[PDB]
């Protein structure tokens, strides 16, 4: 986050941030293993006065008290009774909001930090650290500790955010193989929804499996994780001047600088501690790696044998979403890899050098689909098209708290720090959560669903390199059940033009259409709603998905979908198309008129056969006008639901 | 649980 | 130097740096291993035009061409023709100013080094850093260099840099066992202060052994190395709750949290690899180690071990002069030594917790390094020495980014910009850089007038006497000269202690060397020299006595001549060394005006058996200025 | 000799 809000393009001159006062006005609530409050992102050196709205408590607890909270961290609450009633023999080390943990800080710091100077991962992507919505309001809310997590707490910690009056909620949790009347996050998120509060919650980090994903439900906003286009360097200098940027996390900066390079290919392997220990002068010796496909096991032998230096040949995908580097070495490609072996071979007396502490803001191409990101569609709810949408969430700098490991060095040494880099879909949905609020800040009447519109129709689904962004764990392009819609483009969401809204009794009815049990329905709706004459599975979505079950004869089928898109820009947009593969789409109208909050409806069409997953799209592009409204299309198999 |  | 001018009391509202403009129109020479450009301590920002008076060259050699210069580093020179000459055949792989040791820059940076922002030790000593000086032009002089160091490219360096007009000299050098007529230093050193010229050098690192200092000629300042009030923290936190702050510098934020602490006799002694490596979850537990008089040994052996941390015992003067701590652990001394055991033995489960990369602003400050090297001087008994007391130990001054500066664990080397040091090294830049200044605020005054004013107006205090670091006993002028160096007091001395270029050639002359060895000195600032004079106008005195038999009563006489840079009049006062008496005349001097001169002698009555010390004051009655001058009793012992 |  010391370049995440440049690589989202916000901006104090324009677009979402100036439009939304940078969020001050609104408020986000974050559920997670609570917050380090002294920490520099939850001080309020610009915050205006509280909006007089709130009245959430700084509730008290262990190494906590009701002065705690400021104009930034503006409310402080834990729930702890499910870990009481599960036992009361249970003592509570840490009995309040305070962060034990570290991700509760993290994401906390992601949505909404303030303006943190001079900060880094041990000198890696060093900068001034802030979140994705500088100025909004943190509320924290601890369900999780370290002697335990319950459900019945989650949910009791997202309701009470509900009814304190939050208007976004933060989740980088997920369960899943249970039905919806037995998933907690999504129950309490449709009751989120039922009363205007939209949730942003990660996808899971069980990739890239088919259908691996969680939180899965249409009325949460459903986050995947990308890369940026920031890399950490380990400069590479050989002997023959050959000079290869390559990657290296290594916390401090190591000098190895004219040092010895082997290459043994009775060792070059690097998983044998009896062989690699064979190697005279390993202290001020380097040796090179050969990619085995367990480069994190390599790193083990290396430091365990006290090497100067290593040279690991790796592309394993892995490698590059973790900080843990505790002796200095670079990772190369393949061909580098040979390059590197070459010049060995070819010289006696074969040295190299390595620097590190370097961060690069230039990869290409950018972002890419995290091969680990939880991908669609959803088992809990196949109708609906997941994950929504893409944004960073691989190797993102934010607070931390200051008493706790963060990261190693040689095999007896841990290191702790005020700011670390993390990866997964945790660090995605922060992001997602504070543009959402900044949205509802510049558009203060939008609903949830409307506001997950304007995000999701305004995505970009090119990288950097103006092409189609693509999946990390096979380098193909990435499929709406990879990304959803797209990378979050804020600047563009505060003006959409066109919107796919809904309210909450368009939820009630296709939480009916589900077919449930009564009492199950109630276990679901509680008390927003009672079983509801009116079913409806045709939830006006700005996506589409079109299932094919796997089992027996495959045949052309044929899907229709009904959708209303209310104009919140006078003007008229023409539907372009690009079917999915081995498929056929057709819209109506084909153009769409508009005189001035007007609404105006149209039907889908798909024929299309399975066997795989087939994506295209369908925009509305203002004839008049830049507007460009864009839906994904994508055809999915009908795979086993919890 | 797990804590993404 | 992120602290260390604050502890000198210097600013910008009053005293030496207003007067002076920090230097802005001085130039400082730095004869050392070279000098790395780049570096922030050496860039321009608030740097006015370059004195027209300069016309140094920026000379173009390996990595380092004639641009390379600015209006901070005004000139850039290196000499290696003794290199050459001692064998062609030889391929110099730095053959420029470039500085590949270090040594050259850290020097450069102490004495003038620019504001420079955001720098540290690796989390220690964190700030901005700035020379005594921070606006003083340099003049680097490369003469060491890793191929080596000849004395003929060393007196070639200091020559040149006194032929360019340099206002002062800093070498942080010195040679031993040679006689003046064969000592390099010595005899560049006397043609600078023949053109006005005063040279700071280092008192040398052979400390404490009497009479084990380099540099001690009557021509040169020699200036020894003490403590500052700063200390480092690894903070100790035992499961009890008692904290202490002990001293560690670990580069790096390690994080050991309530982790077990043993206490175990048969490994206390933390000697053995063998033995260290019988404890199990070695990299989860702290381990005590007892004062055995080798704390860099138990560290080594410790850090091979790869212990969580060690919590050592020790009041060993060198640890704390060293930034040698490549493994989580903290130092303590011998009472809470014990405590810390305590509580271990009285406890199932004892636990500690250690934060590092802590820096506090310690009592008393400041204090003569152990190290440092003493006097008499060999090269020359007659004249005390050294001369002044000056900040030395664990310095932070700027550094070349690509050599060895500390060590984690037994295969992490580090490298840094900025980095901690110790020695005369780092006391020598400093006396040099005040000197400067002075000069900035009196254009007129000579090399031996600035620094009869750094002395007379030195601090002898840290309220108690300078303690000696060796044995805790009060510091010598043997030890410390005059005593610390007070800046902007220098600035206003009110007498000063002046001398000629012709003063030191009579004293030359009293040497009776041959003529040949005279001229080897001399060499073409005078001739062979028919006023010889061996009482030459010092602003200190030493008392010499035989050790070849039997002790009887002695008896020198001083004769001085203190000119008035103030009407006014003094009276003096007199505290005699021990087992001796000493007496003055006249007891009252009294100034007509401005410039005046006035003569007095002192006469020490003594018996030797032991350097005793004593001082005069010359006390201003309508005024506060104090001048003051050490006396010392002294051994004769072999000179070289 | 000796750098000090
Ligand atoms: C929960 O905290 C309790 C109070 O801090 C612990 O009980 C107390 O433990 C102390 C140290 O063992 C002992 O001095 C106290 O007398 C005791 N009881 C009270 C009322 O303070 C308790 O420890 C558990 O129960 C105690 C009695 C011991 O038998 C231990 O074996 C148990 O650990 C804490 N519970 C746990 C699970 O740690
Ligand atoms: C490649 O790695 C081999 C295994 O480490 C090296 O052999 C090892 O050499 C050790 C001393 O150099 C010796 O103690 C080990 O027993 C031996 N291990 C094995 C599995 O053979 C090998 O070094 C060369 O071959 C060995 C046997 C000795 O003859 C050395 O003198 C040779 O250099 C390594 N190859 C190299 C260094 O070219
Ligand atoms: C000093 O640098 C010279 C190169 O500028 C070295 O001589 C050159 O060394 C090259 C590689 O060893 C060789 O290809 C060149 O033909 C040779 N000659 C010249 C004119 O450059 C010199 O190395 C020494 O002398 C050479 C001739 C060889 O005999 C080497 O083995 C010698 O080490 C360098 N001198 C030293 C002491 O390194
Ligand atoms: C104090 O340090 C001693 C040296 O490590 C310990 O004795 C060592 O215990 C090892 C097994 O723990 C054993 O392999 C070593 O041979 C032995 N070393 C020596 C020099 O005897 C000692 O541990 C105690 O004494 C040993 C012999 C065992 O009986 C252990 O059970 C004891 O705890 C360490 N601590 C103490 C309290 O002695
Ligand atoms: C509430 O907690 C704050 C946080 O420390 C307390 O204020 C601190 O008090 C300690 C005393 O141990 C000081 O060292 C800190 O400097 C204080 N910091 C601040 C920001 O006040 C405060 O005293 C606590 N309130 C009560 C009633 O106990
Ligand atoms: C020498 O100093 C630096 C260090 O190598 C060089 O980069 C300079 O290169 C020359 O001048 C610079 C400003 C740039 O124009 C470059 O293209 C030139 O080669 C060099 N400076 C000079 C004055 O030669």
């Amino acid at each position: 986050t010391t370049h995440t809000s440049d690589f989202l393009k916000l901006n104090p001159s324009s677009g979402l941030w100036p439009a939304s006062g940078l969020g001050q006005d609104v408020i986000v609530a974050v559920l997670d293993s609570g917050i380090w409050p002294e920490s520099a992102s939850f001080q309020d050196d610009g915050m205006p006065e509280i909006p007089k709205r709130w009245k959430g408590i700084c509730k008290p607890g262990t190494q906590f008290n009701a002065s705690m909270c400021n104009r930034k961290l503006i409310g402080a609450n834990y729930f702890n009774k499910g870990i009481l009633a599960n036992d009361p023999t249970v003592n509570i080390t840490m009995n309040s909001a305070r962060d034990t943990d570290g991700h509760g800080t993290h994401c906390a710091s992601i949505t909404a930090g303030n303006f943190a100077k001079g900060v880094s991962h041990f000198g890696y992507a060093p900068g001034t650290a802030r979140g994705v919505a500088p100025r909004a309001r943190l509320a924290v809310y601890k369900f999780s500790f370290n002697e335990g997590t319950f459900t019945s707490d989650l949910i009791a910690a997202m309701d009470q955010a509900v009814a304190d009056g939050v208007d976004m909620i933060s989740i980088s949790y997920g369960y899943r193989f249970i039905p919806l009347y037995e998933d907690a996050i999504s129950i309490a998120s449709f009751g989120a929804m039922m009363k205007g509060v939209l949730v942003s919650a990660s996808a899971g980090n069980r990739g890239p499996g088919i259908g691996s994903l969680n939180n899965g439900s249409p009325w949460i906003l459903c986050v995947a994780s990308g890369h940026t286009d920031r890399t950490f360097a380990g400069t590479l200098t050989l002997g023959n001047g050959l000079k290869i940027r390559g990657w290296s996390l290594f916390p401090a900066r190591a000098f190895v600088r004219d040092s010895p390079v082997i290459y043994n290919k009775t060792l070059s392997d690097c998983s044998s501690e009896e062989l690699l220990s064979q190697v005279e002068n390993p202290e001020n010796t380097i040796v090179i790696c050969d990619d085995n496909g367990d480069f994190s096991d390599q790193m083990r032998i290396i430091t365990r044998a006290r090497l100067k230096a290593a040279i690991f040949i790796s592309e394993d995908p892995g490698v590059f979403r973790s900080a843990t580097f505790p002796n200095p070495g670079v990772v190369v490609n393949k061909k580098e890899g040979k390059q590197v072996i070459n010049y060995v071979k070819n010289s006696v007396t074969p040295t190299a050098t390595i620097t590190f502490q370097e961060t690069y803001l230039d990869t290409k191409p950018a972002p890419v689909v995290a091969a680990s990101s939880a991908r669609g569609p959803s088992r809990s709810y196949l109708g609906i098209s997941k994950p929504d949408i893409l944004a960073p969430g691989v190797l993102i700098l934010a607070a931390y708290p200051p008493n706790v490991f963060a990261t190693s060095i040689g095999t007896n040494i841990l290191l702790s720090t005020d700011y670390i880099l993390e990866s997964g879909t945790s660090m995605a949905a922060p992001h997602a959560a504070g543009i959402a609020a900044m949205l509802k800040a510049a558009h203060p009447e939008w609903s949830p669903s409307a506001i997950r519109s304007a995000m999701m129709t305004t995505a970009d689904p090119l990288d950097n390199t103006r092409k189609p962004i693509k999946d990390s764990d096979n380098n193909k392009a990435a499929t709406p059940l990879d990304m959803g819609a797209g990378h979050v483009d804020p600047n563009r969401a505060l003006d959409p033009g066109l919107v796919y809204d809904a309210t909450p009794q368009d939820y009630v009815n296709l939480l009916c259409s589900l077919n449930f049990t009564e009492e199950q329905f109630k276990t679901i709706a509680r008390s927003s709603a009672s079983h509801c004459s009116n079913p409806s599975a045709d939830l006006n979505y700005p996506s589409f998905i079109a299932l094919y079950s796997i089992e027996g004869n495959f045949t052309l089928l044929e899907q229709k979908f009904k959708r209303t898109v209310t104009n919140v820009g006078a003007a008229t947009y023409k539907a372009k198309l690009k079917a999915p593969k081995n498929s056929t789409i057709s819209v109506s109208p084909q153009i769409l008129v508009f005189k001035n909050n007007e609404k105006q409806s149209y039907t889908l069409t798909i024929r299309y056969i399975g066997d795989s997953r087939n994506v295209g799209s369908i925009t509305w592009v203002e004839q008049n006008g830049n507007h460009s409204v864009r839906s994904p299309i994508v055809t999915s198999p009908i795979i086993e639901v919890w | 649980f797990e804590k993404a």
